């Protein structure tokens, strides 16, 4: 099937840069929406980044929009988030799913409240 | 084969009223036709004609034309 | 002495004669061909899904039957001795046998389709099978006195019209004028004038191509066989005495016969092209086999989509946005990303449904014929079954299935939300 596997972490105080590195498992995903959501310890889950099959859909939250950068590429199946300019709220333990909501047609458009099936075991950003 | 549109070579149109018994030399029934039975005399004059066989001045004409038709008999 | 003398045909014969030998061998050639590709497309590898598809074989085998005799028909012409007096009967029998009965189909299928534009009677194929029955049944008993008088006569096989009374060719090629062209004629053309007349103000996407289908169909069969019953029409009046008919007229009408004759033996070899090879699903089915700026029309509305834990059921709806009335099956389709469109259920309006090896006994599909509604119940779902279904609606005549809705999602897992705020 598709499972998806995330290699990006580390130990960056304040002001550090991490890239988060999600690559796919058992199927080529030039075909799903995939997004990162993030949830640190003893809090809810909450979305970061989102990125689509059409090449002009992404989404961002609010209080990280313009700080992360997302970005899709075929090259080892593998999308990435650049995390620049870290806070204390970012301390939280990513992980890279599959989005299966909004598919409007062709490609799924990236979506509030999408629900996710394939994620990895998650990384670990402490800062 | 849809029908009238078969392939036979005579067909009558009318018949004669009387042939005079010395005048016709063979009739022979036909060979293949498309309406009734038609019985086609010819005269001394080698012309051909149509006649009804159920008739009884036709019926003795083809006992005259056939007696004296058998060749030296 | 002079009276009326025979009229002799010889001449009109011998140069007819290698023109219906050259016609015979053209439709037994193409007949033969195209009415055996109509049942291989229909049975090969496929179901019969339509009771349309049941009247298309049933209208090929009458065709067969028809042109199958043609070879043996050859063979008497070359040489009148060959047959004998009880083969032409029995040959002549299949003549009337098949021709009554494509006659007979060719009028179903515009009653087939009659009822089901106008009247919504939808039949299925269990019941098309039915009526086939009845019509073979009816093209035998109303064949019988066609074929049952011929028998051969002075070496030539013909009607034996001794044996029968002066009115009978009277009465034969009025009842074979007013039967076989007459009242199928006048019932194609009404049911096709009705049809035509409704699609023509719905909003289907192929109603212009439906309209001048079902045109071809009434004018092919008029230029096919108006000829020949237009020379019976004259000859019957010759007949009658109601005009005056010389020798030379009598030649004229004979060939016109033998001609016209030839030309309605092709008719059976244009039902292939104006039923079963006009619909683009019979074009890519026989390719499978052989081997080689605004919205338009009316759209596919989907919505009954969503998420659910494996076990749990959905109810998909799909339904038609304008007024069409050409659609006589809806079914659906799913493609899960990266992989290949499979169908999954597929109903028509008659009642015969077809479901899927994997999904047969879980998913249970039902449907709305007034309301042109299609709803799949989704029972006991498996991860396995997580794609984006489509709808997709089938059409009659045209035989078009490009009727797709936009597609809803339904995931089927332990799945993970993340609200993104
Ligand atoms: C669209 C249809 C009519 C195609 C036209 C086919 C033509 C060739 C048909 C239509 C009417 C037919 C004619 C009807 C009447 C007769 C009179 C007869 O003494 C000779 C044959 C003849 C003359 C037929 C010949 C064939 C014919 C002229
Ligand atoms: C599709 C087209 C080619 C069909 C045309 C029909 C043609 C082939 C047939 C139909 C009726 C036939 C005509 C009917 C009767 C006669 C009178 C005869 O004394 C001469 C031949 C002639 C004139 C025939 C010639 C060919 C004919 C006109
Ligand atoms: C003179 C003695 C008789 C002469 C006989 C000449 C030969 C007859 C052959 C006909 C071809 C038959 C073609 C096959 C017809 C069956 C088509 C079919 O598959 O069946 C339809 C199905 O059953 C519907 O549901
Ligand atoms: C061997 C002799 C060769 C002779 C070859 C003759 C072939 C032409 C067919 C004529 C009758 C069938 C006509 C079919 C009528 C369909 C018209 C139709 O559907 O219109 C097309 C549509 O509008 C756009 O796809
Ligand atoms: C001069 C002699 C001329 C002879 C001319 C013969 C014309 C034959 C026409 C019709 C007979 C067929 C009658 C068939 C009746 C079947 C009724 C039936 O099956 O009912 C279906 C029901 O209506 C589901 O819609
Ligand atoms: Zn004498």
């Amino acid at each position: 099937q598709l499972q998806l596997v995330e290699s990006g972490g580390g130990l960056v105080q304040p002001g550090g840069s991490l890239r988060l590195s999600c690559a796919a498992s058992g199927y080529s995903l030039e075909y799903y929406a995939i997004g990162w959501f993030r949830q640190a310890p003893g809090k809810e889950r909450e979305g970061v980044s989102c990125i689509s099959t059409s090449v002009g859909s992404t989404k961002y939250a609010d209080s990280v929009k313009g700080r992360f950068t997302i970005s899709r590429d075929n090259a080892k199946n593998t999308v990435y988030l650049q995390m620049n300019s870290l806070k204390p709220e970012d301390t939280a333990v990513y992980y890279c799913g599959a989005d299966l909501s909004t598919f409007y047609g062709g490609n799924y458009y990236c979506g509030d409240r999408g629900i996710y099936d394939y994620y990895g075991q998650g990384t670990q950003v402490t800062v | 084969l849809l029908p009238h549109a078969n392939y036979c070579a005579i067909t009558c149109s009318k018949m004669t009223s009387k042939i005079p018994v010395a005048l016709l030399i063979h009739y022979q029934q036909n060979q293949a036709s498309c309406g009734k039975r038609a019985i086609i005399l010819e005269t001394r004059q080698h012309r051909l004609f149509c006649a009804d066989p159920k008739e009884q001045w036709v019926k003795d004409a083809m006992q005259h034309l056939d007696r004296q038709a058998a060749a030296l008999t | 002495d002079e009276d009326a003398t025979p009229c002799v045909f010889t001449d009109v014969l011998n140069q007819s004669k290698p023109v219906t030998l050259f016609l015979y061998g053209v439709v037994f050639l193409f007949g033969s061909i195209g009415n055996f590709l109509v049942i291989f497309t229909i049975t090969w590898r496929r179901r019969i899904q339509c009771s349309g598809d049941v009247y298309f074989i049933n209208l090929a085998a009458a065709d067969l039957l028809f042109v199958c005799t043609l070879p043996l028909w050859m063979q008497y012409l070359l040489d009148h001795n060959s047959l004998a007096s009880v083969p032409c009967t029995l040959l002549t029998a299949c003549f009337y046998v098949a021709m009554f009965a494509s006659l007979c189909f060719i009028t179903e299928i515009a009653l087939d389709r009659y009822y089901a534009i106008v009247y919504m009677r939808y039949r299925p194929v269990k019941q098309a099978c039915l009526f086939s029955i009845f019509w073979w049944i009816f093209a035998v008993i109303i064949a019988i006195p066609h074929f049952m008088v011929v028998t051969k006569k002075d070496n030539q096989c013909m009607t034996d019209y001794d044996y029968l009374e002066v009115s009978y060719p009277i009465i034969l090629n009025v009842e074979l004028m007013l039967g076989a062209f007459v009242i199928p004629l006048s019932v194609i053309s009404y049911c096709y004038y009705r049809i035509s007349r409704i699609v023509a103000v719905s909003q289907s996407r192929h109603k212009g191509r439906i309209v001048r289908v079902l045109i071809a169909v009434v004018l092919v069969f008029i230029i096919f066989w108006l000829p020949y019953h237009l020379t019976l029409f004259v000859d019957t009046l010759k007949l009658l005495k109601w005009i005056s008919s010389s020798c030379e007229f009598e030649r004229s009408l004979k060939r016109a016969l033998i001609l016209t004759e030839s030309l309605a033996f092709c008719h059976c070899c244009l039902n292939p092209l104006l039923y079963v090879f006009v619909g683009t699903k019979f074009r890519q089915e026989l390719h499978c086999l052989l081997a080689e700026p605004r919205g338009s029309q009316v759209q596919l509305v989907e919505s009954g989509g969503g998420l659910v834990r494996p076990g749990g059921s959905l109810r998909l709806s799909c339904a038609a946005s304008g007024s069409i009335f050409t659609i006589y099956a809806m079914g659906w389709y799913r493609q899960a990303p990266g992989k290949q469109r499979e169908l999954v259920a597929r109903i028509t309006f008659g009642g015969d449904t077809n479901y899927a090896d994997s999904v047969k006994g879980r998913f249970t599909i039902s449907r709305d014929n007034a309301k042109n509604a299609v709803y799949l119940q989704m029972n006991s779902l498996k991860p396995e079954d997580t794609a984006v279904y489509y709808c997709n609606a089938e059409e009659t005549i045209v035989e078009e299935a490009d009727y797709w809705g936009q597609g809803t999602q339904v995931t089927v897992s332990s799945r993970a939300l993340e609200v993104l705020f």
